[PDB]
């Protein structure tokens, strides 16, 4: 009673119903570094200028 | 000139040059300890994107 696929069939990608848990970690990476702190608030200019020296702009 | 007008304008001067050196030596300092530690917006040599690795199922399972 067994009736062979068409064509098409065995491809597909189907869906498995487990028991087993799913892998939190299955490449056993460690804790990344924590990234550089961002740039926020308002951006104020420059004080005094560019202070290059005597440019007082 | 009255002395009044010089000697407070000089206190001016003497303010606003003063805030500059402070803030160049400050300058120095970041620099510094931005170059060394690394950990600041400045001297941040990029790295690779890590937008561009595919995360789909490759081919063979052992990756
Ligand atoms: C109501 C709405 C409207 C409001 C209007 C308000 C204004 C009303 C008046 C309208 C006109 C305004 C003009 C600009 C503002 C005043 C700028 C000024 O005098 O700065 C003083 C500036 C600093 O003096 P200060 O006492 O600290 O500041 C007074 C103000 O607070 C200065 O203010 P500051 O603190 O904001 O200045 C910022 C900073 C202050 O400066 C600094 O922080 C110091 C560093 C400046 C540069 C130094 C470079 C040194 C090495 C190069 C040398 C270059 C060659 C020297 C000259 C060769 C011959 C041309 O300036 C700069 O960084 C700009 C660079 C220098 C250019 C100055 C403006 C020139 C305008 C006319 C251009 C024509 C040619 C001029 C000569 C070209 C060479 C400069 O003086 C100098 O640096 C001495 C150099 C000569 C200055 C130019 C004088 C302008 C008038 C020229 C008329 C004659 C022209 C003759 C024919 C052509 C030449 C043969």
């Amino acid at each position: 009673g067994w009736v062979r696929p068409d064509l098409g069939e065995l491809s597909k990608v189907t869906k498995v119903k487990t028991d087993r848990p799913l892998p939190e970690n299955p490449y056993h990476s460690r804790a990344r570094p924590e990234p550089n702190p961002e740039v926020e608030g308002d951006l104020k200019p420059a004080r005094h200028g560019s202070r290059l020296f005597f440019w007082t702009m | 000139d009255a002395p009044e007008k010089n000697y407070e304008r000089t206190m001016a001067i003497l303010q606003i040059e003063s805030e500059k050196a402070e803030l160049r030596l400050k300058e120095l300092e970041v620099r510094r300890l931005m170059r060394a530690k690394g950990d600041g917006p400045w001297f941040q040599y990029p790295t690779i994107d890590k937008a561009l690795i595919d995360h789909s199922p490759k081919a063979t399972p052992d990756n």
